[PDB]
RNA sequence: AGAAGUCCAUUGAACCUUAUCAUUUAGAGGAAGGAGAAGUCGUAACAAGGUUUCCGUAGGUGAACCUGCGGAAGGAUCAUUG
RNA sequence: CUCCGCCGGCACCUUAUGAGAAAUCAAAGUCUUUGGGUUCCGGGGGGAGUAUGGUCGCAAGGCUGAAACUUAAAGGAAUUGA
RNA sequence: CGUUACUUUGAAGAAAUUAGAGUGCUCAAAGCAAGCCAUCGCUCUGGAUACAUUAGCAUGGGAUAACAUCAUAGGA
RNA sequence: UAGGAUAGGGGCCUACCAUGGUGGUGACGGGUGACGGAGAAUUAGGGUUCGAUUCCGGAGAGGGAGCCUGAGAAACGGCUAC
RNA sequence: GAAACUGCGAAUGGCUCAUUAAAUCAGUUAUAGUUUGUUUGAUGGUAUACUCGGAUAACCGUAGUAAUUCUAGAGCU
């Protein structure tokens, strides 16, 4: 079902054709789906542990690590393959007038199939290595608007 | 009234930015037209005396101001430069190096002399003050 | 020369970026090895940053291949390139790249299987160990039907243009079924 | 730049060196070595600016090329050798030994030590992990690698190293209640006991230290160096005893000294 | 082992071509504005300025201006329960 | 019809304890004892609502809108005189 | 197992420049020296401290304010 | 997505695929007599203007481009070409 | 001990501000995304030996060219 590419898609360093298969072993062993806790107090979604998708850029089942900044925001666009635009809204202080002005930043973030998101949801992203030209963040937690 | 909200910093800054162009000094500084002036932003300029001329003063006064017509060397622009210090027109000759300066009002005409914002300060490398006071002589 | 800099790209907004510096050597790229499957082995020494060595294979005909379920690794000849997921140009040109699907000689694996299991696909100790291994022995009949032809489907897991070698694993299981469907659809 | 910098401009030199502004265009750029360039005291500075043995760059060269100076038991002839915190500087001709400690103002001070006390240094464990062959190994912040360390030793620990034998003779576990010296930041040279360790996931860890007189200060984990098990440091301390004084109390001391 | 040479690829200066942009920029002729002498024709605005002034729009006239329609007092009326 | 209230509206009269350059204004007051909210909009007088670009309109024109240059005042309210 | 602004405290925010402690370069602009009855030496001599928007990290506070909810609580 | 390349992440490049990405919270474009900062001048406070220059960072060696050596250079008091 | 071979350096420093307007740069992060001569510390076992081979510079002497740390050939080590 997940094999939608011109290539087979496998989790790196997981031997699927193992003969001594076992489910009591740790993830990635005996043909088990690999997954990890990203750390920083973030729970691993159960749909990543029980998923069948293959995403190398997934924070929980892929090869990327979360290190650096942790940024909150709102889903501003979700029209790309596994990538969403996160809009951050903040107040910029103007020194001379002692006032604030509203400013925004559009941060591209990779979203793994373990989350389904819609424009307007509150998301938490964590900094990772560069994944594309503009993406340096991975969605870590999605809070729906309602 | 004027905007006062804590969240109206952008409004205030943009309004000040737009209104600063009404001030004459600000717009003179930040328009870039001072680079099209004869001096092109420099305090002094050198030039060739083209011809000695006498231009009449304003209506209340009655005098011939006896300025000089100078072609600048840096850009080839012809200007009229006043020659102060009674008798100093005789130190001025055609095809003679002169150092011009501003007439003191920043391109605005000065006194009863119409259309003149430049004075001769140095001729042939010798200051006009020295020639007036006979402290130095004009080279031949 | 080939560069890897973000200078020449457009911005994410679409705006053009004016250059503020010439190309640095620390951001170079080099021309691809374009490793061909051929019995004229040529691997060239590439001097890289830090005075280190990169091995650039131009023509390769032999590789080190692992049969993961059997946990055995043998040196086998490369016979053909059959599937590439990025470009069939690399299939027709017989270009060896990482994740290409190739035909490899099955003779070393047949020999090892005969020696280790006693089964073709002289002592009490030897026969006892052979019967112990033969108990629970299970092949998957797809590897078997390609053993019949002497050619095993394999995936190149090494990068020939970087390490100068064409190494890989023998395809098994779901990956094997996927690539057999791809090759029959070809 | 197209490579490493070889020169240190005198203005850009570390401020704890107390180099003067008009002494020249340049400062001694510390050579690579056990301590970081920004946190060390080069040998030339110790010999000329501090101990006054030499008066010039060339005189420092003359002293060092005579093999008169040992750093932690070993002869050094490099003038820009980066001598650092807790290093033993011995001159086995005048029979004097110095431990590089910090005064409460953040500046390295050559502290005279006994001959027996110059036989060990205190090192801070940077990490413990498996090397080649699966052999456990320890590394410190002063550049030493020690193989087969005691398994009870963890990162951020303080080990006592015998310079003669080059082995860990004792170690201190980084725990609450151990006397420490701050080696970095604005509290450099301050000595107190750890009261609590506040940990925050993914960022630097904060240590809360209280000195003997009761003043409390906080600093990052990378700037804390354990110097004793409990309230008794394993080394001797400079005259300040790590107790920082406010400028008002410093003025009180100066007034009292002038009055006497 | 290997030079000259050679093949393909790549980076690519530079040259030519089309058009565009940014400049600098002559320019017959036309037509403004300002300043200075200051001549001429009148007297339009200031007094109810001798047709009260002005605003908008349209037409006309040597020129100031004139006139039509609607508007204002900044009017020469704060005022007719008479 | 008459009288007394309440709310809302067009206004009017008196008064300064206010404000203002004053005229005057019961808001044009509650401002150097300076901050209720918000929109538009001015920065000496001309050149100039002109040139140019853009846009709208069949057109007339509307909206947006300079600069060079020139000038020591222009202007407001009030007083006395003519 | 609701955020944020705001505020408080802490760590950082190079040096030089600035403010500022000490110090009689003869004064001063400076400099980072120096001082001690004179000392085969000493004062562990000194070579402080403050400031450092905004943004980032951490601590306490929740008045003011912003956003999100806010009778299937269908609560536990 | 899969490769190639690189010291290494990455449309950095290639093949295939999808239609995205930025924008009055000003994208894109234009101007700058624009290298950025530490800082400088003037400052009751707030502020205005400057910051080529000795400290830090960047960039260039007539203009482009390409390289060899080397740990480190797209080096120019190194080479190759226009 | 000249010369010369070998090794190392010449990527620092000095100069300038042309280009460059989220770009440089500043503060603040990250490398679990890498290289790093050198310094410091530690580490190094399964591949005629009482010690192998051929060159080459300096040197020497035949030169070429108008000429250049332009250059060819011969004899050594
Ligand atoms: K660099
Ligand atoms: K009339
Ligand atoms: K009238
Ligand atoms: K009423
Ligand atoms: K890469
Ligand atoms: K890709
Ligand atoms: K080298
Ligand atoms: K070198
Ligand atoms: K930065
Ligand atoms: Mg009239
Ligand atoms: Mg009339
Ligand atoms: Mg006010
Ligand atoms: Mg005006
Ligand atoms: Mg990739
Ligand atoms: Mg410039
Ligand atoms: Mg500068
Ligand atoms: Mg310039
Ligand atoms: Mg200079
Ligand atoms: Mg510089
Ligand atoms: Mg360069
Ligand atoms: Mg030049
Ligand atoms: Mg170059
Ligand atoms: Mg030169
Ligand atoms: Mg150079
Ligand atoms: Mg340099």
């Amino acid at each position: 079902a997940e094999q939608t590419e011109k290539s087979f898609l496998k989790q790196p360093k997981v031997f699927l054709s193992t003969k001594k298969a076992d489910k009591a072993k740790r993830p990635g062993k005996a043909g088990n789906r690999f997954w990890k806790s990203v750390g920083l107090g973030f729970k691993t979604p159960r749909e990543a542990i029980d998923g069948t998708y293959i995403d190398k850029k997934c924070p929980f089942t892929g090869t990327v690590a979360i290190r650096g900044r942790i940024i909150a925001g709102t889903c501003h666009s979700a029209k790309m393959n596994r990538t969403i635009i996160v809009r951050r809204n903040y107040l910029h202080f103007v020194k001379k007038y002692q006032r604030y002005e509203k400013r925004h930043s559009n941060i591209p973030a990779h979203i793994s199939p373990c989350f389904r998101v819609k424009e307007g949801d509150h998301v938490i992203i964590g900094q990772c290595r560069p994944l594309s030209k503009t993406v340096r963040f991975n969605v870590l937690k999605v809070v729906p608007a309602g | 009234g004027k905007t006062r909200g804590m969240g109206a910093g952008r409004k205030l800054k943009t309004h000040r930015r737009n209104q600063r162009w009404a001030d004459k000094a600000y717009k003179k500084s930040h328009l870039g037209n001072e680079w099209k002036k004869p001096f092109a932003g420099s305090s002094h300029a050198k030039g060739i005396v083209l011809e000695k001329i006498g231009i009449e003063a304003k209506q209340p006064n009655s005098a011939i101001r006896k300025c000089a017509r100078v072609q600048l060397v840096k850009n080839g622009k012809k200007i009229a430069a006043f020659v102060p210090n009674d008798g100093c027109l005789n130190f001025i000759e055609e095809n003679d190096e002169v150092l011009i300066a501003g007439f003191g009002r920043k391109g605005h005409a000065v006194g009863d002399i119409p259309g003149v914002r430049f004075k001769v300060v140095k001729v042939s490398g010798v200051s006009l003050l020295a020639l007036f006071k006979e402290k130095k002589e004009k080279p031949r | 020369g080939i560069s890897r800099d973000s200078m020449h790209k457009r911005r994410a907004t679409g705006g053009k970026q004016k250059a503020w510096r010439k190309k640095r050597k620390y951001e170079l790229g080099r021309q691809p090895a374009n490793t061909k499957l051929s019995s004229n082995k040529t691997v060239r020494r590439v001097r890289v940053r830090g005075g280190n060595v990169k091995w650039r294979a131009l023509r390769l005909d032999t590789g080190n291949f692992s049969w993961g379920s059997e946990a055995v690794t043998r040196k086998t000849r490369l016979l053909d390139v059959v599937y590439n997921s990025s470009n069939n140009e690399l299939v027709r040109t017989q270009t060896l790249v990482k994740n290409a699907i190739v035909q490899v000689d099955a003779a070393p694996f047949k020999q090892w299987y005969l020696t280790h299991y006693g089964v073709e696909i002289k002592s009490n100790n030897v026969q006892r160990k052979l019967e112990k291994r033969q108990q629970g022995r299970t092949l998957d009949s797809h590897i078997e039907e390609q053993f019949s032809g002497g050619r095993l489907l394999a995936c190149i897991s090494s990068r020939p243009g970087q390490c100068g070698r064409a190494d890989g694993y023998i395809l098994e299981g779901k990956e094997l079924e996927f690539y057999m469907r791809k090759l029959q659809k070809k | 730049a197209r490579g490493l910098k070889k020169h240190l401009k005198r203005l850009n030199a570390p401020s704890h060196w107390m180099l003067d502004k008009l002494g020249g265009a340049f400062a001694p750029k510390p050579s690579s070595g056990p301590h970081k360039a920004r946190e060390c005291l080069p040998l030339i500075l110790i010999l000329r600016n501090r101990l006054k043995y030499a008066l010039t760059y060339r005189e420092v060269q003359s002293i060092l090329m005579q093999r008169h100076i040992m750093v932690d038991g070993k002869v050094r002839t490099d003038k820009t050798y980066p001598a650092g915190f807790m290093d033993i500087i011995s001159i086995p001709k005048t029979g004097e030994n110095y431990r590089l400690l910090y005064d409460t103002k953040g500046r390295f001070r050559l502290h005279s030590v006994r001959d027996e006390d110059a036989k060990f240094k205190l090192c801070k464990v940077r990490s413990v992990q498996f090397g080649q062959k699966g052999i456990p190994y320890l590394n410190t912040y002063d550049g030493r690698t020690i193989r087969y360390p005691d398994p009870l030793i963890k990162a951020n620990d303080t080990i006592k190293l015998d310079l003669e034998t080059n082995k860990i003779v004792d170690f201190i576990k980084f725990d609450v209640g151990n006397v420490v010296m701050v080696t970095g930041g604005r509290n450099t040279g301050r000595v107190g006991v750890i009261k609590n360790r506040e940990k925050h996931k993914g960022t630097f860890e904060t240590i809360h230290v209280e000195d003997a007189q009761g003043h409390q200060f906080a600093t990052r984990l990378g700037n804390v160096f354990t110097i004793g098990k409990g309230t008794k440091p394993w080394v001797s301390l400079p005259k300040g005893k790590g107790i920082k004084l406010t400028i008002i109390e410093e003025q009180r001391k100066r007034d009292a000294a002038a009055q006497a």
